[PDB]
């Protein structure tokens, strides 16, 4: 229906500001983009599932997320990753581990703190019913 | 890990 097509922009415009948030922090200017393919060649043989803020934004447009929770398994997966793929006790290793925490931490708080449960459900009964 | 160069 165009009611629940406006749930959907509504959900769309949310992600797009919460992502927007988390790509200006400094702290996480290294997953704002794909790694690079021809800098970084090894690490699309060891990372079955790039994931990057750059990446979610594309997929909020493409209608991808029709749930908040679809959009956390991104961001889920941008923390994982880097904890997989930097995995040792170097500082270099641990900072980005560190960083990967943070974001993922950040934009559960900023949802905790600004989206609501019943515009969630609500989400996840639409998509329930295509 | 590998880094990235």
């Amino acid at each position: 229906s165009m009611q629940e097509e406006d749930t959907f922009r509504e959900l769309r415009i949310f992600l797009r500001n919460v992502t927007h948030r988390l790509a200006i922090d400094k702290r996480f200017r290294v997953f704002t983009k794909p790694v690079d393919p021809d800098e970084v060649p090894d690490y699309v043989t060891v990372i079955k599932q790039p994931m990057d803020l750059s990446s979610v934004i594309s997929k909020i447009d493409l209608h991808k997320y029709l749930t908040v929770k679809d959009y956390l398994r991104d961001i889920d997966l941008i923390c994982s990753n880097a904890l997989e793929y930097n995995p040792d006790r170097d500082p270099g290793d641990r900072l980005i581990r560190h960083r990967a925490c943070a974001l993922r931490d950040t934009a559960y708080a900023i949802i905790k703190e600004e989206l609501d449960e019943d515009f969630e459900q609500l989400c996840e009964e639409i998509q329930e019913s295509r | 890990g590998l880094g990235k160069g």
